[PDB]
């Protein structure tokens, strides 16, 4: 017994469409801030709270930005999404 | 000496009337202040902070529970026209998306 | 420690006001305390420049008239300017 | 010190399927991973330099928020 | 003698990309301007400057929003603009 | 009062050719027409508040000017 | 004898304007004193710069005189002065000539 | 009638510096006058709102230092600090 392509898609998105928890992990995310912030000085020393606020404004940066590259696609009759499309989206966006 | 009166009661308002003219007296907006201006802006406030929150509290009850969490005021917000033109460049945390699927994907 | 203000009870009066029946958390104060001074310091400096634009050195009701009928978009602003006149009277009654 | 391989697919699955996306290609995430490094460093930088004029060897929290509010993307809740 | 149709869209664009100067008429838009205004106020008295601002303003508004529309235009593999073309340009950067 | 006609069909061209066209759908005219008086009602309006305010009856460039800087479209050459 | 200000820091911009202009803003409640300097000799070195690129796009018409058209040429061609000027409408400016290669004819 | 100030002659003093041999028109001279009064707002704003930002009360140096590696992107942000600290230097020599 197997599903068809396109089902296992939309219950997923359903799912996730209807939730507030955290997808990109922790650790990992923590590290690559502190390895990021480590170009401009020296020995510096982040508190406990300033990532959090980084992962929010990350997540609904990347979010706003699939979003818009998904209307973009399904513009030009396709139901998949290739770099064109974000090239063009931030082109025109202004950045 | 009489009973002191507070500056609120008189309005008849909620929101402080001293701490509003502090405020502004002292963050250096203008050189001199009148008399009115904070009786205005608390006003503005207050009526402003009801609607909201009147709004929020009324989107909240459908879920079957009793307090008030982030999910419910970014529901409120995002689905009203002019408080939505109003915060248009703010990001709440915690607060999700509103449902929404295309119609070409649909089966 | 040092004494930090807010703007917490006043919200909850007017809630409480509003629904008799109704609790809060945290996060719903800290959004309101934020959602307040956003407002307030727009509103003011907006007034602060209409008014130092002619010429002249005072902040009144005018200016702050002037100032909402500008930011607030659409039905809204009608309201609440109504709302501020009312108030402005009681304090001229008493 | 390889650390931009900490994002990998299934988080970029995850974080794609909340605009509607149907059908991911195959060069998506190269892109994606180019593309959040600059704003990580613009976000950085300012938050670095707010830091630092105020004399401290520590980053807070706040600082964060002021930077973002430059740009012109405010964050209501941390204060 | 004819021409092929395409070179004279040419030339105007290479002439009209190389000068500066106001291409609307003045009278016209000067009594659109009078009557938008006398509809939200009665016994009205306009400068001499404010007109040509607001022309100066409106051209460049304008300009830039064919420019944008070219562009979504050209990416679906097209030549000729159309109005969904000008609509999903306005919605993407936002009004 | 059909003034917003007096704009006519050949200057929506010359802007297009400005801008960089080859070919022009017989449809556009009405969306360009609506899309100017859109704009042109929220600046005017703006514009006149200001002047509102000043208790003044002639309107000045420099009350323009104010109003697309506050919306923001900053001009330069107008004082 | 009198000396200005300007003559003592070696710079063709005012300083006491600056100081009054600073001070009567209500843009703080003091001023120190070596504050206008700094703002004059930036001021000075940005009019510099953007006047010797309007010069050199100038030069090249077989002209004289400056109009606006040069100066909009000399801000768009150069690449930091376009981010820093990138949400500024100038009056009588034109447009960077430029087509797109697909509608070339071939 | 009433005096207007602007800047018309500090600017032409400039030019007659880096070109000897180069005139200018009256509506340049105008776009010009106009074009600094934007970036010294936008200067002045950001040094008013750091200093109000650390609970104190006073503008210096190190304000306009801090606003202009702020505000200033690219590579100018180096020249103009070097030619503001260079200034200021040969000012306090005096």
């Amino acid at each position: 017994h197997r599903y068809r392509p396109g089902t296992v898609a939309l219950r997923e998105i359903r799912r996730y469409q209807k939730s507030t928890e955290l997808l990109i992990r922790k650790l990992p995310f923590q590290r690559l801030v502190r390895e990021i912030a480590q170009d401009f000085k020296t020995d510096l020393r982040f508190q406990s709270s300033a990532v959090m606020a980084l992962q929010e404004a990350s997540e609904a940066y990347l979010v706003a930005l699939f979003e818009d590259t998904n209307l973009c696609a399904i513009h030009a009759k396709r139901v998949t999404i290739m770099p064109k499309d974000i090239q063009l989206a931030r082109r025109i966006r202004g950045e | 000496r009489a009973k002191a009166k507070t500056r609120s009661s008189r309005a008849g308002l909620q929101f402080p009337v001293g701490r509003v003219h502090r405020l502004l007296r002292k963050g250096n907006y203008a050189e001199r202040v009148g008399a009115g201006a904070p009786v205005y802006l608390a006003a503005v406030l207050e009526y402003l902070t009801a609607e909201i929150l009147e709004l929020a509290g009324n989107a909240a009850r459908d879920n079957k529970k009793t307090r008030i969490i982030p999910r419910h005021l970014q529901l409120a917000v995002r689905n009203d026209e002019e408080l939505n033109k109003l915060l248009g460049r703010v990001t709440i945390a915690q607060g999700g998306v509103l449902p929404n699927i295309q119609s070409v994907l649909l089966p | 420690k040092t004494r930090k203000e807010s703007y917490a009870i006043y919200v909850y009066k007017v809630l409480k006001q509003v629904h008799p029946d109704t609790g809060i958390s945290s996060k719903a104060m800290s959004i309101m305390n934020s959602f307040v001074n956003d407002v307030f310091e727009r509103i003011a400096g907006e007034a602060s420049r209409l008014a130092h634009y002619n010429k002249r050195s005072t902040i009144t009701s005018r200016e702050i008239q002037t100032a909402v009928r500008l930011l607030l978009p659409g039905e809204l602003a009608k309201h609440a300017v109504s709302e501020g006149t009312k108030a402005v009277t009681k304090y001229t009654s008493a | 010190r390889d650390n931009i391989q900490g994002i990998t697919k299934p988080a970029i699955r995850r974080l794609a399927r909340r605009g509607g996306v149907k059908r991911i290609s195959g060069l998506i995430y190269e892109e994606t991973r180019g593309v959040l490094k600059v704003f990580l460093e613009n976000v950085i930088r300012d938050a670095v330099t707010y830091t630092e004029h105020a004399k401290r060897k520590t980053v807070t929290a706040m600082d964060v928020v002021y930077a973002l509010k430059r740009q012109g993307r405010t964050l209501y809740g941390f204060g």
